[PDB]
RNA sequence: GAGGUAAAGCGAAUGAUUAGAAGUCUUGGGGUUGAAAUGACCUUAACUUAUUCUCAAACUUUAAAUAUGUAAGAAGUCCUUG
RNA sequence: CCUAAGGGGGACUCAUGGAGAACAGAAAUCUCCAGUAGAACAAAAGGGUAAAAGUCCCCUUGAUUUUGAUUUUCAGUGUGAA
RNA sequence: GGUUGCGGCCAUAUCUAGCAGAAAGCACCGUUCCCCGUUCGAUCAACCGUAGUUAAGCUGCUAAGAGCAAUACCGAGUAGUGUAGUGGGAGACCAUACGCGAAACUAUUGUGCUGCAAUCU
């Protein structure tokens, strides 16, 4: 049914999503994108490890889906299930077409499958646990590699977890009061908008 | 097939600017044209009487009649090989005050102001505009200023 | 200054409005007009149905309700009226976050008007606007603006009107 | 007597069922039983 | 369980009105259709007899419109009556006849066009329109500028409009408009247009409520009696305030007490002044102090 | 002067969309309270608030590079009056 | 397709949400508050429009006569339209 | 300097929540014979300026305020891009050379100016 993914691998057409233009869309593969401890608070996991495109590229949803449950099944069957939190961090929006599924009279196609459109140091999969478990998280996104066409780098971050600060700037912020949990992510004080307001939500600020 | 109206292609063109919707300032029913005054075209979207044809929007031209609310504008335009005079009639609305002339038009005041000084004195003034020239010798003190040595940095990731 | 006890603060009513639904036209409706031009002395107005709903059967621009706007002194009168049917026991929901209350009597002749047997019997809503002095700010036509927060009407304050002016009692 | 009418404010030209009126979008009348 | 409206988006995207359109102050259709000039009569300006009524005073300016701003011609304020001769019911429909007419009269002796062009001498009601003459100059030509405020046959606005028009001035107008004028038979009662140009309805109303509520006559009509003017004698007051204006429609300021830098000393007072940077972030810095 | 493409944006409008958090259920179900009170409870799902991941040829506040209109004087500017 | 859905003038504000009123309830009618247009403007889609170009009321036939110029398509011919 | 009338630019002017406002002005405010319009003198119309109030409107000030505006050893000379090579790479794409050069983000600052006429402790 499905062509190979080599007909379809380069970004050669201009983004085609679903709308009010084309309907008769069916659905990605893939439909979870966060697997593991995903309610776990930002303290317990501030390892961050990426795979991240070095190519420009289209991968198919049905590859992200296949690359997400190879590294489930390995980190869990490795670790546990509640070792690690593991998100995709690419959405396949991007509707592929087939022509034949006479001649070349009437050969605007029909949907076919739906891609995510990565750059060159894009993010696929990121993943955030202990710094214990590296070696093993590493290995589950080794694995992942394999099911994703083209070159993919295993790059481990400099931040803590999923927020945008480094490891140490964290540390800074947490020990002077100025970060709150609200779940899975965190919440920053802003030194903008109303003192009062501010005051109440973080009440272990150290004013300066 | 093809669709090749009055108007098409005008969806962006002929939109009012972000938050500028509405009424029109009354400055533009206030201003007067002049035969041989130079005007800039730009159509608005909220008049649709007098509208100027796409191929108008954001030329400059020569104001050549004036009627009770419109102004008849000279626009030359490129047909092949050689250019076309064209006479447009547009609504006042549509047609702005060119800023290129009073900027010349005080250049022409201040060469005749300095050229009168001259004479006056009777020294010789140039009055011809000069493109930016090489700049001349200098010398640089250092007295609190002394050169830092840059390098290039390590690749890093910082993702 | 903005001192609470000012004269101009003074809460009054400003319209009384009476409503009667009859979900047909015809000879009901008119009958229901005649009883509100009786209790008021003023022509009332007849609105039409929105759109058209089956399950009540109306029809879109079908002469659906009557209702009649009074104001002054006769408002008043009108709404001591109602209120001895209510025999002065209204709840505290029937005051609205702005101020204003409203009640519904099922027997119009309750009012203290003559019976008929042709007009019949038609229930009625009592509506009650209040509002202070200032409010044609927000009407007149020139330099139309809002009224300040403190000036505005409230259901407390309503509330406590209310008892004061009618000794009536507000189920809580 | 005279006999006028409300006069139309709304814009809605078309004889339709409104918006907000959904079926089950009402709690249990009979809740007590 | 309903969005929240007033959102950050919600005032960004916000389109504010113009200035004088949020105050509900200036109606721009009504402006651009009565500013706007024939292009071909390149700076000729028109000239606005803008009429405003407030609780106590009408203003009558004859306004031409500029890029920079309004600039005003001539101006005549009800409160200037009281110098002709007309001191109570400064806001009447004969107040505003008196007003536009000295309005009238200012402004042709301010253009100059006195002996020619003196109008309707002698009112009687009729109307007219200042027609010019052969030989000379045209007669000055304003066009009434209403405002916000509504057309009703019987307004004191025409009042102003018949004033003006029986002063010289060339104001293009209808007389379907004035008070005294029948809807049903198309044509105007001149005998009712006089008597409310000379004050005769509150002369009337005098009468009427004289002999039926002596409270209401004494509390309405105070003025009137504690300057012993009876019903009968009210229209001569008009009529010598006409004749006064029309003698002597100069402009006279009121001979001030006080000089401008005394008033903006005075009044510089009692305004509170904008904090500065530093006393604000004192501020911060105290609450966030005590707030332990 | 004009533009709305590249880029960018979505804790900005439209449309698409991942995940939790805290609240409202008073106009969601399931159960456990009651000899009945729709008045509490635990849960799933809905909304709301502050966040979060990813997007748009027929979305957009913003907005290039290149290309494009006009002007750079004697048929001009100024002064007086037919 | 439309004697108005054309023309002029005037008055008003829309979709929606919240809080209230006998029957009346998720949907009738009434009141207030909020409401940048999230409505409507014959018909596709785009643009435009808030004391209006939307809704309602009043009066009307300028949807009239004569013939020229101009714009678009363009040969700078015709037709249509403006 | 305050206020009013008519404005220009059309948020540095808007929005939310509080407080203050001498004089004048404005405003709310009182009445219904008359012109006039309403289901309703609420709006609109007229009369009085007389009986009252700054309660509101209006103006000004406050807010580690929302928005808006401006600036920048902010991001970032980054993204993008014109031109060039018998450059690299299987390709996708990338680097370099001569040029131009963002947006978001970050930080700081600010919160109407002004024209004509009249008026005022």
């Amino acid at each position: 049914a499905r062509r190979p993914a080599r007909c379809y691998r380069y970004c050669k057409n201009k983004p085609y999503p679903k709308s009010r233009y084309n309907r008769a869309v069916p659905d990605a593969k893939i439909r979870i994108y966060d697997l593991g401890r995903k309610k776990a608070t930002v303290d317990e996991f501030p390892l961050c490890i990426h795979l991240v495109s070095n190519e420009l590229e289209q991968l198919s949803s049905e590859a992200l889906e296949a690359a997400r449950i190879c590294a489930n099944k390995y980190i869990t069957k490795v670790s546990g299930r509640d070792s690690f939190h593991l998100r995709v961090r690419v959405h396949p929006f991007h509707v592929l077409r087939i022509n034949k599924m006479q001649g070349m009279r009437g050969a605007w196609g029909k949907p076919h499958g739906l891609a995510a459109r990565v750059s060159i140091g894009q993010i696929i999969m990121s993943a955030r646990t202990k710094d214990s478990n590296k070696d093993v998280v590493i290995e589950g996104l080794r694995r992942a590699r394999y099911k994703f066409p083209g070159q993919q780098k295993i790059i481990i971050s400099k931040k803590w977890g999923f927020t945008p600060l480094n490891r140490d700037e964290y540390i800074a912020k947490k020990t002077n009061g100025e970060v709150i949990d609200d779940g899975a992510y965190v919440k920053f004080l802003s030194r903008k908008g109303n003192l009062e307001a501010n005051l109440q939500q973080f009440p272990n600020y150290q004013y300066s | 097939g093809k669709s090749r109206g009055y108007r098409s292609g005008t969806r962006y063109a002929f939109q009012r600017d972000f938050k500028k919707h509405g009424a029109i300032p009354l400055s533009t029913y206030l201003k007067v044209y002049k035969v041989g005054d130079i005007v800039d075209i730009k159509a608005n979207g909220s008049i649709q009487k007098g509208m100027p044809h796409k191929y108008y929007h954001g030329k400059t031209g020569i104001v050549y009649n004036v009627t009770k609310s419109s102004v008849g504008v000279i626009i030359n335009k490129v047909v092949g090989n050689r250019y076309i005079e064209k006479r447009v009639n547009l609504r006042v609305e549509h047609v702005k005050h060119s800023a290129c002339r009073q900027e010349f038009l005080n250049r022409v005041k201040s060469n005749a102001a300095k050229k009168r000084e001259a004479k006056a004195n009777g020294e010789t003034v140039y009055l011809k505009r000069q493109a930016a020239k090489p700049r001349g010798s200098r010398i640089i003190s250092t007295e609190g200023n002394i050169p830092q040595t840059l390098a290039p940095v390590a690749y890093e990731t910082f993702i | 200054s903005d001192k609470s006890q000012n004269v101009m603060r003074e809460l009054r009513i400003e319209k009384l409005v009476l409503n009667i639904c009859v979900g047909e036209s015809g000879d009901r409706l008119t009958r229901a007009a005649k009883v509100l031009e009786q209790l008021s002395g003023q022509t009332p107005v007849q609105s039409k149905a929105r759109y058209t709903v089956r399950t009540f059967g109306i029809r879109r621009n079908e002469k659906i309700a009557v209702h009649v706007t009074v104001r002054g002194p006769k408002a008043e009168e009108i709404l001591e009226r109602g209120l001895k049917v209510k025999e002065y026991q209204l709840r505290s929901k029937n005051f609205s976050a702005t101020g204003n209350f409203g009640f519904g009597i099922d027997e119009h002749i309750d009012l203290g008007i003559k019976y008929d047997p042709s007009i019949g019997i038609y229930g009625m809503d009592f509506y009650v606007v209040m509002g202070r002095a200032g409010a044609r700010v927000t009407r007149r036509k020139r330099a139309r603006s809002t009224i300040g927060n403190s000036h505005k009407t409230n259901k407390e304050d309503t509330i406590q009107w209310f008892k004061t002016r009618y000794d009536a009692e507000v189920l809580d | 007597p005279s006999a006028p009418s409300r006069e139309v404010v709304k814009k809605n030209t078309s004889s339709k069922k409104s918006d907000a009126a959904p079926a089950s979008a009402d709690p249990a009348k009979a809740k007590k039983k | 369980m309903q969005k929240e409206f007033r959102t950050s988006a919600y005032h960004s995207r916000f389109q504010t009105p113009f200035r004088r359109r949020q105050e509900g102050k200036t109606d721009y259709y009504q402006r651009k259709r009565l500013v706007t000039q024939h292009k071909a009569k390149y700076n000729s300006p028109k000239y606005r007899l803008v009429v405003r009524f407030t609780n106590k005073d009408i203003i009558a300016q004859i306004v031409s419109a500029h890029i920079t701003g309004d600039v005003v011609f001539t101006a005549a304020y009800a409160h200037e009556l009281p110098r002709y001769g007309i001191k109570y019911g400064l806001t009447n429909w004969s107040a505003a006849y008196a007003v536009g007419l000295l309005v009238a009269r200012r402004a042709l002796q301010k253009l100059g066009l006195d002996e020619t062009y003196t109008g309707v001498e002698e009112v009687e009601g009729e109307f007219e329109l200042t027609e010019a003459v052969e030989d000379g100059p045209r007669p000055f030509k304003v066009f009434l500028d209403i405002g916000l405020q509504r057309t009703t046959t019987g307004a004191r606005v025409f009042g102003v409009l018949k004033g003006a028009s029986d002063g010289g001035l060339y104001v293009p107008h209808s007389p379907n408009r004035f008070p005294g004028w029948d809807i049903e038979a198309e044509e105007l009662d001149a005998e009712l247009l006089r008597k409310y140009i000379f004050g005769g309805h509150v002369a009337e109303y005098m009468e009427e409520l004289l002999d039926d509520d002596e409270e209401k006559y004494k509390s309405i009509f105070k003025n009137y009696i504690e300057e012993e003017i009876e019903s009968e004698d009210v229209e001569e007051i008009y009529a010598n305030a006409h004749e006064a204006i029309r003698a002597d429609p100069s402009f006279k300021p009121t001979e001030k007490k006080f000089t401008k830098e005394q008033y903006k000393a005075e009044s510089k007072k009692y305004r509170q002044q904008k904090l500065t940077r530093a006393e604000r972030q004192a501020k911060v810095a105290k609450k966030i102090a005590e707030f332990k």
